[PDB]
């Protein structure tokens, strides 16, 4: 059949002007979107973006590409796209996206005798996802992919989620060590710029952050460094150097925790839920030092009192820290 | 979602001043930009001005430029609109709106997702 | 220093013709541009970052530039969301600059970035004042 | 995630035709491909990394894939020279996978990477084991040098936390604990307990000096034996 | 390899509830997604729903939507299927399946590598 | 903005020397390069020389080359112009100018944004 | 350079077993892959199997598959070849070869730079 088909294709593309959309002067082109998510590869709090990989399929109808004779849907080489009209769909909020190239440009064209075109792309985008790190690392974020046409207004192009709620697939395939996808949402809107009104589709994820990493790397070091500070209460007041070692080292290892923990984030000007926890932990260790400094100030003047300060501290400090934890954790879970 | 409520609207004499407030609750982070629109009895809904999430950048209509100022206080989840040297042309129902992060141009009301039932200003 | 025009899914560029003969040629561009900084009052500073727009080959004899809509030619300063800064104002300028090969049109977009100090109290002032 | 075909000096691709009509189309490609990793038994782990090969547009109605030469279709696994891993076996698979747009051919190449532990003993296990041994030296020092024995206590506890943090920093931000993370956690117990031991000794050191000295004399033998037997159970469990 | 075994199937009266379990052993990491299928006596094997490795994301058939819920507990290597407001149309042998990481679409059984010999539910 | 003021201009005899100063105030950072121009009674404004922000690099006209030297002292926000072996051809009003960071070539006066009302030198 | 020497070759009865060794000296790092070839009296030199530098990955001919095993012990700079269930078809002079890092396919003897004077096996 091979010669018959080359002609039917050649006639399709004889006189075909890629500069003109379907129904050029006429009604807008309904373009159907269909996404199959492969993976989210990365989520950066520092750059407030995430990197996404998807199969991006588009269906539209170009009457210029109808064929009656042939009894099947025609899958042609990807290179035909260069000599077809395709919709000018881009991602409004992307920082850098690219279309995979190996071994051939990862794009599909399937024609139907209808004239309906199926235009698939494999794309990885890194898109902006502004983050509210106020309840970090007990937070969740809403990352989106805004899909729009660059040049063609609502007078020329329409977008719709092909299959409605069921237009997007693959959210289950997302495997992030640090997050988990609680839900996703599809939206359809018209947005208005100076140059006119454009169609948009908005894909959204909600990422709930897993805290496992942060207990290991922050909460335990903080909680243990607070417990360490309060051991000095069980050492005789008279080893002044020993108990300054406990004081000074715990205070410095607290500042270093607060700084190193701040270094994995963007330079936001607010305090995170972790930053409070660490700040409070700093209070408990700095207090533990000042406590001893006071004990040492009475330790010959009024030795009875100094030893009572310790005996009180040995019980007040852990109880306050214990009850603080129960309030903090309840508040932020 | 977001919920907006206004206050401060009332009767004022020409050349007078008035301060409108808009208190917000809910997911105010997802809708960073706040906008003011006014609707006269006969005329269509007009853009007055708007303000950013950081509060630093603003933008005003030409008619309202130099006589009004919009300010933000994220501490109280509230944006303010000070209207000075008021004219009878300013008479309208003043609305408070919140716009999504990627929702296109400021001027066009289509793009705002959440509104508050407005407060009346008569001059 | 390095700029590029977005490519996905198609080259992000628009052409709209008018029966007039008037052309509208839109591009989506990300540039990283030089912004010499006076860090003397850091981190209590502010900076003036610019985007100098010029034609490469064509002189004033062949090309003119103008900000379409004057003061209102630039939009989106309100959309800027930086953790570390805030935009206090911006300015548009129109100039003619003279090189050896002739006089060219330039437009200069400028921002003034005021730095937020929150990060620096947390990380450097408190550690210093507490260590004192 | 990102692949490319080498370009120098010419596009690294071959076409050889046969009078048959058979075409031979060679490419030299470097891919970086996703390999989800189960780091639970890290660094005493192994991983299964794959290369899933499929046609983008053409269904099973238009294209079939097959491993040319069956078992012997893949060569060069012997040439792989990784400092950190070793390839214990590889596997070829042939499948048909079904999407919404239809059924496509796939071939799946798989490796099993067994991780060599040499790097991790040097950079972690020894520092941990030595830092635990260091903590237990304080048992052999006169209890009355309170500052001396707090130096042993505090420094060993801090050098333990910094090991557990720095060891966590070379990994992804996974929410589970690795086999190394347990080892380090247990090592932290042995040093924190060594401190609390001394703190107790110091609490009796005038009240009941006989008792305080007995605590040390017990600790001097209990602590190393427990740490020694812990190692023998941990290493047996994870080898 | 992986081995799956079900339980919890039995006789239930209409509008009733029932909880099916699927306990897994072996290389469960290589087969992260778990799926539920049901096979009526005459009809073909139907997709019920499925759940992700993280357990966060799920997906259900329309018929079964809103009346069933699938949950995961990787602690016990078990996925659960709670079926509430049961109808006689739900009567079938309910199967538990595990899918490879890159095995294509959820709905199609071809793609699942490992199954468990199902448990009967009659309504 | 920037404000420039000169001094040191006066009557000198041929072969003599003279030192001109230019003291600057305001946003001198935004206008790093400083330039010297002279305007004879009849002739057009001529480029004399210029100096960089770091003060290291300079540039002189051919006529003035080897007989003049320009120096900077950012401590005093001042650039100096030492003119030695003066000729009657050098007679002019000597100007001090500041150029924007990306303002094109040194030689052309158009590019300089800020000038100081010059000081007279007669030889 | 590299020097290879074999041992362990001898007379064996059919179905029997035998272990060949190959001890290496010199720059064994530059020639990581080790290979075994055998040369029957009449036939050409045949590929038996080969092993990697890490020792993990191997490769065998089909005739020899499942009856022979090649192992490495870089501690002793030695590769071993255990031949079990020996047939009279296995009778040959067994050679030990070392291949350069980028020397192409395993099967072809040309690619190997260094050989050892082989040991006889008769069955
Ligand atoms: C870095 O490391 C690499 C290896 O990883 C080193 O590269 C090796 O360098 C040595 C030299 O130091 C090379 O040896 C030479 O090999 C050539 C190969 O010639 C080829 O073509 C010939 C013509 O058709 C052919 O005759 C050859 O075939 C014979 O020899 C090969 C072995 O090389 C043998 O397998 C065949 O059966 C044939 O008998 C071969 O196909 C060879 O011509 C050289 O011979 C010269 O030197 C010998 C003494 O060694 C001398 O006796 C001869 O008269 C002659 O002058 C020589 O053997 C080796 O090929 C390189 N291997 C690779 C993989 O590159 C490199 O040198 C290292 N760097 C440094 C700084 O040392
Ligand atoms: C991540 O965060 C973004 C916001 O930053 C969220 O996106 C918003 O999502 C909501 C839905 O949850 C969207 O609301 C929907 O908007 C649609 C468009 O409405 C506009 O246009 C129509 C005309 O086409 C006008 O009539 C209308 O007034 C608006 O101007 C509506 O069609 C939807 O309506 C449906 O739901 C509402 C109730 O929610 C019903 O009252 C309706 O009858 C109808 O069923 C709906 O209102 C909103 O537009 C989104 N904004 C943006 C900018 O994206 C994501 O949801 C969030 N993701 C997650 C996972 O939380
Ligand atoms: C960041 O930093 C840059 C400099 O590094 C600043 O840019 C300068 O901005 C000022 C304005 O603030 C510019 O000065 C203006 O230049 C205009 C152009 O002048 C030239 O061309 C006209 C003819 O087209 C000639 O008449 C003139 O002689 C020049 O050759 C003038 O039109 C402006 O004058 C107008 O405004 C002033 C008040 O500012 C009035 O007094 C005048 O009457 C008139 O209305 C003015 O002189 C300057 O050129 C800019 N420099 C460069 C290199 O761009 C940014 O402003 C700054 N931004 C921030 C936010 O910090
Ligand atoms: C790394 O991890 C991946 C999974 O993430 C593992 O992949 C699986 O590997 C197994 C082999 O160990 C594969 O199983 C094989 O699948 C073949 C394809 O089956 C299709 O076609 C047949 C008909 O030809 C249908 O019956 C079937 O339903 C499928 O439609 C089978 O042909 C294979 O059968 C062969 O082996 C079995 C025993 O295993 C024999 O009983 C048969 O006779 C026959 O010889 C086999 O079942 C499985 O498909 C892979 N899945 C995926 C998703 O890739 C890797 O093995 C693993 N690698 C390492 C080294 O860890
Ligand atoms: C072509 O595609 C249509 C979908 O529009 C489908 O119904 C039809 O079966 C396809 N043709 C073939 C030969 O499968």
């Amino acid at each position: 059949n091979m010669s018959f088909v080359k002609e039917t294709v050649d006639k399709l593309l004889k006189g075909y002007d890629i500069r003109l959309r379907p129904d050029f002067g006429g009604p807008p082109v309904c373009v159907g979107m269909n996404i199959d998510i492969a993976s989210i590869d990365m989520v950066s709090e520092v750059n407030m973006d995430y990197t996404l990989t998807m199969y991006f399929q588009q269906y539209w109808r170009d009457k210029r590409l109808a064929y009656s004779g042939i009894p099947l849907n025609l899958t042609l080489d990807n290179r035909v796209a260069d000599q077809l009209w395709v919709p000018d769909t881009y991602f409004l909020n992307d920082k850098k996206s690219f279309v995979h190239g190996v071994t051939v440009k990862n794009r599909m064209i399937r024609l139907h005798p209808d004239g309906t075109v199926l235009y698939g792309l494999r794309i990885t985008t890194t898109a902006a996802c502004m983050m509210d790190l106020r309840r970090y690392p007990l937070d969740e974020q809403n990352c989106t992919l805004e899909i729009e046409s660059y040049g063609y207004t609502t007078d020329d192009i329409e977008f719709y989620w092909r299959g409605g709620d069921k237009a997007v697939t693959g959210v289950e395939r997302i495997e992030l060590p640090q997050f988990s996808i609680v839900e996703h949402r599809l939206v359809s809107r018209n947005v208005v710029f100076a140059t006119g009104a454009y169609p948009r589709l908005s894909l959204s994820f909600r990422l709930k952050r897993n805290i496992g990493y942060f207990v290991i790397q922050t909460y335990l070091p903080c909680i243990m460094t607070v417990i360490l500070s309060q051991v000095s209460f069980w050492l005789n007041r008279e080893s002044v150097p020993a108990r300054t070692v406990f004081g000074v080292t715990t205070v410095l290892t607290m500042t270093t925790l607060s700084i190193s923990a701040r270094n994995s984030l963007p330079k936001v000007a607010y305090a995170t839920a972790m930053d409070w926890f660490i700040a409070v932990c700093y209070a408990f260790v700095f207090s533990a030092l000042i406590e001893f400094a006071t004990v040492n100030y009475f330790t010959k003047s009024q030795p009875a009192r100094a030893a009572k300060i310790d005996k009180m501290s040995r019980i007040v400090f852990p109880i306050l820290f214990g009850t603080f934890n129960l309030v903090y954790w309840a508040t932020y879970l | 979602q977001v919920q907006l409520q206004e206050s401060g609207g009332g009767l004022v004499q020409a050349g007078g001043s008035l301060r409108l407030s808009c208190a917000a609750s809910g997911h105010t982070f997802n809708y960073p930009i706040m906008g003011w629109f006014r609707q006269a009895p006969g005329k269509e809904r007009e853009f007055v001005g708007a303000i950013s999430w950081s509060g630093g950048s603003t933008s005003y209509a030409d008619s309202v430029k130099d006589r009004f100022t919009i300010s933000r206080d994220n501490a109280k989840n509230t944006v303010y609109l000070e209207m000075n040297n008021l004219k009878p042309e300013d008479t309208a129902v003043y609305y408070c709106a919140a716009k999504g992060r990627y929702s296109g141009g400021l001027y066009y009301p289509t793009n705002y997702d959440y509104w508050g039932q407005g407060t009346q200003v008569t001059v």
